[PDB]
RNA sequence: ACCAUAGUAGGCCUAAAAGCAGCCAUCAAUUGAGAAAGCGUUAAAGCUCAACAAAUUCACCAACAUAAUCCCAAAAACUAAU
């Protein structure tokens, strides 16, 4: 939450977590949305969609992001650590935007 | 830097880290702090 | 003991046969059986 | 920059709940129109860790507290 | 834009300092601030404090919540009091019953924090309790026939020897 | 073993976690009942810093050591395995675990200097200009003081400072 | 290793699974959602607007809800409880209320729940606010 | 999550009067007027005096020996003092104030002309006294924090024990004496003068068993 | 990492003393947070600690420059040694 907080986020649109809760490897996803939807990513850019989709027969934890530069980063979180998908995320948001 | 021989941090930002064999206490927030282990 | 499995929408195709039983057991009673089951029903609820 | 009051009219109604203009101050309903249970609360010194039984949640509230105290005792000389 | 908190009284709402600067600096006017407040606590007996929320938006509008008096004033003029004790707890200012601080309860249920937190008068005659043990006040059973008055005077005798002692004590570190 | 794949197409970026298949233990270990890997492997006290065939069973791609909470040894026996991979990594031992850097391995530089059971980093050491007398004497730590427990055939204890 | 020394269970954790018990046993409705960390003054004004319609939520350790969870009849509750867990408790099932209510913040997902015996998903719990 | 243990509680000890340290005189009120030898055996081999708590509950044990001064004195009346707190802390000292008379020579440096000149005194202390004795309704973290000082600025290596501090120092070593696994130890071949050894030990190496050499004592020597 | 809201700016002194020049009390709301253990402000604000919620490899002290004609045997971590 610290390092998402400390980069910025004004340069993002929205972004949508869709998972199923009943499944077995969506921790990492559920740890993902808890740390970019907390109080300081949310008053550090106020204009951002967050949105949690959830259903239970999808079987497949992924996440969207769509920012501004017309860009779009999906990232199918099955087998993704929590730490290394925040990084990836915050390296691409400190590289474009 | 300060060459000491004991080594102690004088805030919560200063690490230790073993460079060129030595101990050193760096610090960013205070360089004042930064010593190195005789 | 344990509880159900929590199906969903996206396939929803199997129903519990509570329901299923309930109806074999209205359509297996004659019509003087239905006129007392909804005026039972009626003076109840 | 209000004022009280010296005579018996303290022992006869409040001073605090009146704030509107209009002095419409509550009078001191009995015992038949107040709960019993107000009467029955600690009012001297607060309860104690041998006071309190070990099976309800204030004799753990009162623990915490007094580790807190603990820690900041033994932590207040911060080295750093 | 941010959050303001004020101690104000009911009608004395002067646009100078402490509060007029900070809302000048804010962006917005103070003498409409000043009369929305007045047309608003015109009800309210002058003199009083209490707490106030003053919210402030881009392009300088600006909006005001008025709570509930401080407990500290509640207590105070409950126990008719003018001011607190010095050394908590060794000395006494002042008794305040349970029906008292009921009262004062129930009529300080209805602010933001209790009503946010939607608790029982159990909770807020128990907090009532604690700001009193701060304050000084001792919180008896039921006793106010005279003991009041008799302990009245006695408090005043004190308040008196603590004056002449204060006024004692500053003479002789003036001359030493 | 989980690896991480990068995909971009039409400033579109799609990282993806793949697992590939990884070996596992060998189904006989003499000592079944140790707690610990190397230890009921009865391999405590026998390794080297040249058992690169041990060393590189758990070391990273790029020469880096793997943590305790996941390989599973005691402390004593991580730190002696972490001291081995260092010292076989700097006597030239383990050479395809490294970076690869096309840009900077074109401009060769001297030839390396031959060296084993090193203990300190080739950088950080400071020539023994006086050396002293029979007295006091300046010694060269050879090896590490960690492998001193390892079993001696020849009965002579190792000599980590000559 | 010497075989366990079984370390006593205090009275803290006790009253944790009586508490957990009393929940598990009283109400009816006991739902499951993913506690996002907010503001203070949100999560105020969320047990405001749930105690309008006087249904609370409830914080448990997941070191204390686990086992219980796992020696109860709710062993298919387990992987809803990784991370940080809400505890919906209910008298009187009313979902329709509680999805009004939750659709003002987009972000807090209902993970799933259980009415009457009965686990539902989210998508029960629509289907109940449908009904 | 992590469980709630309780905290220890201090009723029973009660604060005396005055806690800090009193102050002392840097010369006896009857100065010592006749000059005498510097015995070291006050400061050689180990101490039989003041080895033991009294009424507080942490300490200062002296690992060595040496010779206390008012500079010393002053040193940890000071320090302690003023790092201690009065209303919850007190202290106590457990050596006596510098009675023992030291002489320089003075007027005339060359050898001989007789006895020097009585210049300052000193306190004698042996390996295993306590020097400052401390209770109160204190834990031992913080007494210890700033009694680590005080240890450090004595002359003689030192330590800030407690009473389960000096325990457990004492049965540890009672532990390596008992499973020491060599059959050869200082004290056996010293009382049975293998080896003809006592011509080069001393009379009191006897009762030492090698543990304490001159005024240096060595905890790890069994 | 992890977030830190409440009666309340606790009561006195003070130009101001809002957890923090100081003295006395140290209760109480919440499932969980000391009238506050360190920075910071003239005073506020703000940054941390302990508290809950999440996981939890191991973690108490121990390291310390130098001289004068030119450093000073060379070298060696495993073939069995009471
Ligand atoms: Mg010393
Ligand atoms: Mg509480
Ligand atoms: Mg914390
Ligand atoms: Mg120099
Ligand atoms: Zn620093
Ligand atoms: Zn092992």
């Amino acid at each position: 939450a610290a390092a998402l907080a400390r980069l910025g986020l004004r340069a993002v649109k929205q972004v949508r977590v869709q998972f199923c809760p009943f499944e077995k490897n969506v921790e990492s996803t559920r740890t993902f949305l808890q740390a970019v939807s907390s109080e300081k990513v949310r008053c550090t850019n106020l204009n951002c969609s967050v949105i949690a989709d959830v259903r239970h027969d999808g079987s497949e934890p992924c996440v969207d992001v769509l920012f501004g530069d017309g860009h779009r980063l999906i990232m199918r979180g099955a087998h993704l650590t929590a730490q290394e998908m925040l990084t990836a995320f915050a390296s691409h948001i400190q590289a474009r935007g | 830097f300060k060459t000491k021989g004991v080594l102690k941090k004088r805030c919560r930002d200063c690490y230790l880290v073993k460079r060129r064999g030595r101990w050193f206490i760096y610090c960013k927030t205070n360089p004042k702090h930064k010593q190195r282990q005789m | 003991e344990a509880l159900a499995g929590a199906p969903l929408d996206n396939a929803p195709k199997e129903y519990p046969p509570k329901i299923q039983q309930l109806v074999q057991d209205i359509a297996s009673l004659t019509l003087l059986e239905i006129s007392d089951l909804n005026e039972l029903l009626k003076k109840t609820l | 920059p209000e004022v009280c009051t010296d005579p018996f009219r303290l022992t006869t109604h409040a001073m605090g709940v009146n704030i509107y203009k209009e002095g419409q101050d509550v009078v001191l309903k009995p015992d038949s129109e107040y709960p019993e249970w107000l009467f029955e609360m600690n009012v001297g010194p607060p309860k104690k860790l041998e006071e309190l039984d070990p099976e309800t949640r204030e004799y753990w509230r009162l623990l915490r507290k007094h580790n807190i105290w603990r820690h900041n005792r033994l932590s207040k000389n911060r080295k750093f | 834009s941010g959050m303001i908190r004020a101690i104000v009284r009911a009608g004395q709402a002067r646009p100078g300092p402490p509060l007029g600067p900070i809302l000048g600096q804010r962006g917005v006017s103070i003498n409409q601030f000043c009369k929305e407040f007045n047309e608003k606590t015109k009800d309210i007996k002058e003199g009083i404090p209490l707490p106030t929320k003053i919210f402030v938006k881009p392009d300088r509008t600006f909006e005001i919540k008025i709570g509930q008096p401080t407990v500290s004033y509640f207590l105070k003029a409950a126990a008719g009091i003018e001011k607190g004790a010095r050394h908590t707890g060794k000395e006494v200012a002042g008794l305040v019953t349970l029906k008292h601080v009921y009262e004062i309860a129930r009529v300080k249920a209805q602010d933001d924090a209790f009503a946010l937190q939607d608790v029982p008068l159990s909770s807020v005659v128990r907090s009532i309790i604690g700001s009193a043990r701060s304050l000084g006040i001792r919180v008896v059973k039921d006793l106010s026939s005279e003991e009041l008055a008799a302990f009245q005077k006695e408090r005043a005798l004190f308040l008196a020897a603590q004056r002449e002692a204060d006024l004692a004590a500053q003479a002789e570190a003036a001359k030493k | 073993f989980r690896e991480v794949v990068e995909i971009l197409d039409g400033k579109t970026t799609i990282i993806e976690g793949r697992i590939t298949e990884t070996p596992q233990e060998s189904p006989n270990p003499p000592n079944p009942t140790g707690q610990c890997p190397i230890c009921r492997w009865n391999l405590k006290h026998k390794y080297n810093y040249e058992d690169v065939l041990l060393l590189s069973q758990f070391i990273r791609p790029h020469g880096g050591m793997l943590p305790r909470r996941i390989t599973g040894l005691c402390q004593e026996e991580h730190l002696k395995i972490e001291e081995c991979v260092k010292m076989a990594h700097r006597a030239g031992l383990l050479p395809n675990h490294r970076p690869k850097l096309p840009e900077g391995f074109v401009p060769k530089s001297k030839p390396r200097l031959n060296r084993y059971l090193t203990r300190w980093s080739p950088r950080s050491v400071k020539p023994i200009y006086n050396k002293g007398h029979r007295w006091n004497k300046v010694r060269m730590p050879v090896g590490s003081p960690l492998l001193k427990d390892n079993v001696s055939y020849s009965g002579r204890p190792l000599l980590l400072y000559h | 290793p010497p075989p366990t020394p079984p370390q006593e269970e205090t009275g803290l954790v006790r009253l944790l699974r009586r508490e957990i018990a009393a929940v598990f046993r009283d109400n009816r409705m006991i739902a499951v959602c993913q506690h996002v960390a907010l503001s203070a003054e949100d999560k105020l004004l969320l047990r405001h607007q749930l105690r309008k319609h006087k249904i609370l939520m409830k914080i448990f350790p997941n070191q204390v809800l686990k086992p219980f969870l796992e020696e109860s009849k709710y062993q298919n509750l387990l992987p809803l409880f990784v991370g940080h867990n809400l505890l919906l408790v209910s008298e009187e099932p009313k979902v329709k209320e509680m999805v009004r209510i939750l659709k003002g913040i987009p972000f807090l997902p209902l993970l799933g729940g259980c009415i009457d015996d009965t686990i539902l998903s989210r998508q029960g719990f629509i289907n109940y606010s449908k009904l | 999550f992590k469980t709630l243990l309780p905290v220890p509680t201090f009723e029973d000890v009660a604060i005396p009067e005055k806690p800090k340290l009193r102050f002392v005189e840097r010369v006896p009120l009857v100065p010592k007027v006749r000059r005498e030898r510097k015995n070291l055996s006050d400061i050689r081999g180990p101490s039989t005096e003041a080895t033991e708590f009294t009424e507080g509950r942490f300490a200062i044990l002296a690992l060595g020996g040496g010779y206390l001064h008012w500079g010393h004195f002053e040193m940890m009346r000071l320090t302690i003092n003023r790092s201690m707190d009065p209303k919850n802390m007190f202290a106590l000292w457990r050596v006596p104030a510098p009675f023992k008379p030291i002489t320089r020579k003075g007027m005339g440096q060359r050898m001989g002309g007789g006895k020097g000149a009585i210049d300052h005194y000193v306190t004698p202390v042996k390996a295993g006294r306590l020097i400052v004795e401390m209770g109160g309704r204190c834990e031992f973290k913080e007494v210890q924090g700033f009694l680590d000082l005080v240890a450090h600025k004595l002359p003689f290596p030192a330590k800030a024990v407690s009473r389960e501090t000096l325990e457990k120092m004492r049965k540890d070593q009672e532990e390596r004496e008992r499973n020491n696994q060599n059959p050869w130890t200082f004290e056996r071949i010293a009382t049975a003068n293998m080896l003809g050894i006592r011509k080069v030990l001393s009379p009191y190496d006897l009762t030492h068993k090698g543990r304490y050499w001159g005024k240096f004592y060595t905890p790890e020597r069994v």
